[PDB]
């Protein structure tokens, strides 16, 4: 995750591992055709760069099930 | 080209050999496994998103035709 | 040619007797010769238009 | 309101014996603009520099001046947010005096009442102490009268004295050229000095402020006649 | 957003570098996860339509009420959890209930659903208090703005709508909506399709069975707030059900 | 009487600065007017650093 | 750091900190941008004039319903710019304390009193750690009684200060800049110029140029002390008149 301001620590060693998912994930090396399959419990810890629609388009919703869903399992 | 291996004879340094381009051994592990079969009938309910992860992922894989129809990326 | 030995430019040597043997062009890192020779996927000019 | 609220203090003493939350306020007066108040002995000037710098300003009302009643006037340091309140405030207070007596609060009267009340909002919870310092003047009783309020609560009477930008320079000058019971040329023209020490504020009338207390009441000069006081400055 | 072991999603008196409280925005959530209140402004009246979702196949009508009237010509319909919409249904009563019984007229909408949003945001803004996981919607039919339907947010949001949907399948009831012109049509018509769009939402492979509850506050009922009749509320699931196949 | 100093380097800047004042002059002999000079201008840069909040480290 | 550091509870409440503000309330300016409103205001001598983008999100709203323009009182008109859940909430305070002077003083309020009576209400917000302070501001127009037009602007912090031109938005200073120079170069205000310097400006910095059912203009003439909203045959009439300036 990038919000650093860090001096004190914070490695930046996963600073640039972040960053760099993004300049693959630019256009102009190439990704239109690789898709990846993104998936994280907690999106509310993310920041915008790496999620946001049209840089990892599709956003897949999964609510909690319900009676028929459980009936099925069962 | 840079980014190409080469071998180096150290007793005196001529190219040995020259190899192709390679990925570190870590890479290796991160390759191909392969999961097995859930069924789609098979996996207990959410019906509305079996369709929406089918469409989105194996679909413009294996179903491309289709897709190249539509005229989307 | 003794013109073509500078500060800038590198040289290659006899390990065995150390006499420039000969001439090599400049400094280079294969990481900046890759960048420089490519250029994929272009990107049309026209996508950051409007704006 | 429709909660549960707060109650506990954001401060609490150090061993140093200091309380933390003041000291950061009196950072923020500094990084005000200067405002200088001076009793002469002969009426109060109090006289500021207030930050527009474009001069879309069409303010014929509220400035950094401010009238609080008719022989009371307010003029602060630092920020405006905190400035809001304390000058409704003391204009509430104006209101209260009034009914009674029916001579406006006089001003060593003023700053305790405002102290008070100030001591509380550091000594609670669910407010928090200012950084605003407020310079006090009035004539009332035949006698001219300036105080300076510190974002903590205190109160000093002063002959003179000096916030905002470069307060320590201002100080240490308004000694020099200024000593007690000199007369009201002496307190404006070294007035308008503290404020020429920094300027840095666009450099148009309608920039500077002064309003002046005198035995007929408070009125808040026009900006035409402050340019001509710092003119004489170079 | 930002999962901060002290503050900012843990406390809501508190903003986030851009400003914005993490709080709200995880309630935000809670309307997706169950099911849509659908709710269409006419100009007779307002057409309101929640599809309660059995759970136990021992339960009536009236049990897990998403609809309530908040007045004789108010509605409320919501979606998403039940408790903060209690809550919201509560403030929205006394407040509806004040107005007829002092002023005599039919209440105007807009302000309305400004004073309620006022109270939601009021308790975001406080730390003590949570802010309201619930998205609703309140419907009435005046003699100063004819029918208004506002939509508010668990943000305190309040936006006029001609017809919306907020519930676990916006994207698909607004768009139906959109194709449809009931923006405008008589309230008649009306019940039968917006228990149609509720058909669509649900699903018979994630869902039993619903129990339709739609509200009139139309020509039929003479403009007066009662929870759907019998016969007509059986008339137009009929039609929900039929049209698809 | 007239620095308020802030440090030892403050003092021994007093005699430098001096010395810079005659080497411009061009004097083959410090005076005692060089020194009035030197303790005015080394006084002004503390009131520069006194302004901003700082010690001599910046 | 800073902008996010601890140093008393000063990144989570009101209480100073050592930037010589506070935190907590420069988040409450830093929110005014996320909202996407930016406004320009004008001050003229006929009208006062403020223009600010109207955020519309769908396409299934009507478009009386949908403003941020709000009538205060029939002599004060505003537009509300940063967060819309702060909006709504600032708005409903301010109509109490506009009604509360209404009855006891028997006339219409002047411009200046109303912003000297919410930028108090919003300086309890920001004083108070029971709430966070405001997302928003509220800036005024109206005609004061014998001042003449008058714009006045009270801060999502609450201090308030009178405007010939006044500017805020998502580019606070820029908007600014561009203003001042409109005014230098003074074309003079009448009803229709006045307002036609106030939309080129929020144009211009932004660089889109408006349909207009996304911006909103909303004045108070001297014609009738109430407020009107101009709706968007007479806001289409203002965007032509940009053309072919000055």
């Amino acid at each position: 995750t990038k919000r650093f301001d860090s001096e004190k620590a914070g490695d930046r060693e996963v600073q640039r591992t972040m960053l760099e998912l993004l300049n693959q994930l630019d256009g102009f090396q190439p990704n239109t055709q690789v898709k990846v399959i993104a998936a994280t419990n907690r999106v509310d810890i993310l920041d915008p760069a790496l999620l946001r629609s049209g840089r990892l388009d599709r956003k897949i919703e999964f609510p909690m099930p319900n009676e028929e869903a459980r009936a099925r399992i069962m | 080209k840079p980014g190409d291996l080469v071998g180096v004879n150290k007793d005196s340094y001529l190219i040995l050999e020259t190899l192709p381009t390679e990925y570190d051994s870590r890479v290796k592990a991160m390759e191909v496994d392969e999961r097995p079969t859930e069924q789609y009938s098979d996996i207990g309910g959410l019906d509305k998103q079996i369709q929406e992860l089918v469409e989105a992922i194996v679909l413009p894989m294996n179903h491309k035709e289709k897709f190249e129809n539509l005229g989307i990326q | 040619d003794k013109s073509k030995l500078k500060p800038g430019t590198r040289v290659a040597l006899d390990m065995t007797t150390l006499t420039i043997m000969r001439y090599l062009p400049r400094e280079v890192d294969p990481l900046v010769y890759n960048m420089s020779h490519e250029d994929p996927g272009n990107v049309s000019y026209s996508e950051i238009g409007g704006l | 309101m429709a909660e549960r609220g707060y109650s506990f203090s954001l401060t609490t003493f150090s061993p140093s014996g200091k309380l933390v939350q003041i000291e950061y306020a009196l950072a923020a007066v500094a990084g005000g603009a200067p405002s200088v108040g001076i009793k002469a002995a002969n009426g109060v000037v109090l006289a500021t520099e207030k930050k527009q710098k474009s001069i879309l300003y069409d303010e014929r009302s509220v400035h950094k001046v401010e009238p609080i009643t008719k022989h009371i006037g307010l003029v602060y340091s630092g920020m405006g947010p905190d400035y809001r309140v304390l000058v409704h405030r003391a204009r509430k207070l104006a209101q209260q005096y009034y009914l009674v007596y029916q001579e406006p609060i006089p001003t060593a009267q003023l700053v305790q009442r405002v102290a008070s009340v100030m001591q509380e909002y550091t000594q609670s919870g669910g407010v928090r102490p200012f950084g605003v310092s407020l310079l006090i003047c009035g004539w009332n009783e035949g006698r001219p009268y300036l105080f300076q309020s510190d974002p903590s609560g205190a109160y000093f009477a002063w002959k003179a004295t000096a916030m905002g930008k470069n307060y320590v320079n201002g100080k240490t000058f308004l000694e020099k050229r200024y000593n007690e019971d000199l007369e009201l040329e002496d307190a404006i023209h070294t007035a308008i000095l503290t404020l020429k020490e920094s300027f840095e504020g666009q450099m148009t009338e309608d920039n500077i402020e002064v309003g002046i207390c005198n035995e007929a009441g408070f009125r808040r000069l026009t900006p035409t006649e402050v340019r001509d006081y710092l003119a004489a400055i170079a | 957003m930002s999962s901060i072991g002290t503050g900012y999603d843990l406390s809501a008196s508190t903003f986030s570098p851009d400003g914005r409280v993490f709080q709200v925005e995880y309630a935000m959530k809670a309307v997706e996860n169950s099911s849509t209140a659908i709710g269409i402004r006419c100009k007779d009246g307002v057409v309101f339509g929640v599809e309660k979702l059995v759970l136990s196949k021992l339960y009536e009508e009236g049990s897990n009420k998403r609809l309530f009237n908040v007045d004789r010509h108010v509605g409320m319909a919501v979606a998403g959890l039940l408790a903060d919409a209690r809550s919201l249904a509560d403030i929205a009563r006394e407040e509806a209930s004040n107005f007829r019984s002092n002023f005599g007229y039919n209440i105007p909408l807009k302000h309305l659903a400004d004073r309620v949003a006022m109270y939601v945001h009021a308790y975001t803004l406080y730390s003590a208090v949570r802010p309201f996981g619930c998205s609703f919607m309140l419907g009435s039919y005046s003699v100063n703005d004819g029918a208004q339907l506002y939509m508010i947010d668990p943000s305190g949001v309040s936006y006029g709508y001609w017809g919306c949907a907020i519930g676990k399948a916006r994207q698909a009831a607004k768009t139906e909506i959109e194709k449809l012109q009931m923006k405008e049509m008589t309230c008649r018509d009306v019940v039968k399709e917006v228990a149609k769009i509720i058909y669509i939402v649900h699903d018979e492979v994630k869902d039993k069975a619903f129990e339709l509850e739609l509200s009139w506050v139309g020509e039929l009922t003479k403009g007066r707030h009662e929870i759907v009749p019998k016969d007509v509320r059986e008339e137009a699931e009929k039609y929900a059900k039929e049209s698809l196949k | 009487e007239l620095m308020p100093g802030a440090s030892g380097a403050e003092v021994k800047g007093v005699c430098t600065e001096a010395g810079m004042y005659a080497l411009r002059e061009r004097r083959v002999h410090v005076t005692q007017e060089d020194f009035e000079m030197a303790v005015a201008k080394v006084m002004q840069k503390d009131s520069e650093k006194n302004m901003s909040i700082k010690k001599l480290w910046k | 750091m800073s902008r996010g550091s601890s140093a008393g509870f000063d990144r989570h409440i009101t209480i100073f900190s050592p930037e010589g503000r506070l935190y907590q309330v420069e988040y409450a300016f830093k929110a005014i941008n996320q909202g996407g409103l930016t406004s320009v205001a004008v001050r003229g001598k006929d009208c006062a004039v403020i223009v600010t983008q109207k955020k519309v999100p769908d396409k299934l709203l009507d478009s009386s319903t949908v403003t941020h323009l709000f009538k205060i009182t029939e002599n004060i008109g505003c537009v509300m710019t940063g967060m819309t859940a702060d909006s709504r909430s600032q708005v409903q305070r301010a109509r109490y304390e506009a009604a509360n002077w209404k009855y006891k003083y028997g006339y219409e309020i002047p411009v200046d009193m109303l912003c000297k009576r919410i930028a108090d209400i919003s300086q309890v917000y920001t004083q108070n750690a029971e709430m966070r302070p405001l997302g928003c501001c509220m800036i005024l127009i109206g005609i004061d009684e014998e001042q003449g037009p008058q714009v006045y602007k009270c801060d999502p912090a609450g201090y308030y200060c009178g405007f010939k031109a006044t500017a805020a938005g998502v580019k606070q200073t820029e908007s600014t800049s561009f203003l001042e120079k409109k005014v230098k170069k003074k074309f003079d205000w009448t009803f229709e110029q006045t307002v036609e310097t106030a939309i080129t400006c929020l144009s211009t910095v932004l660089s889109i140029d408006f349909k207009p059912s996304e911006i909103e203009v909303g004045v108070v003439t001297v014609e009738n002390p109430k407020f009107r909203i101009l709706t968007e045959a007479e806001i289409d009439a203002h965007l032509v008149a940009l053309a072919e300036r000055d």
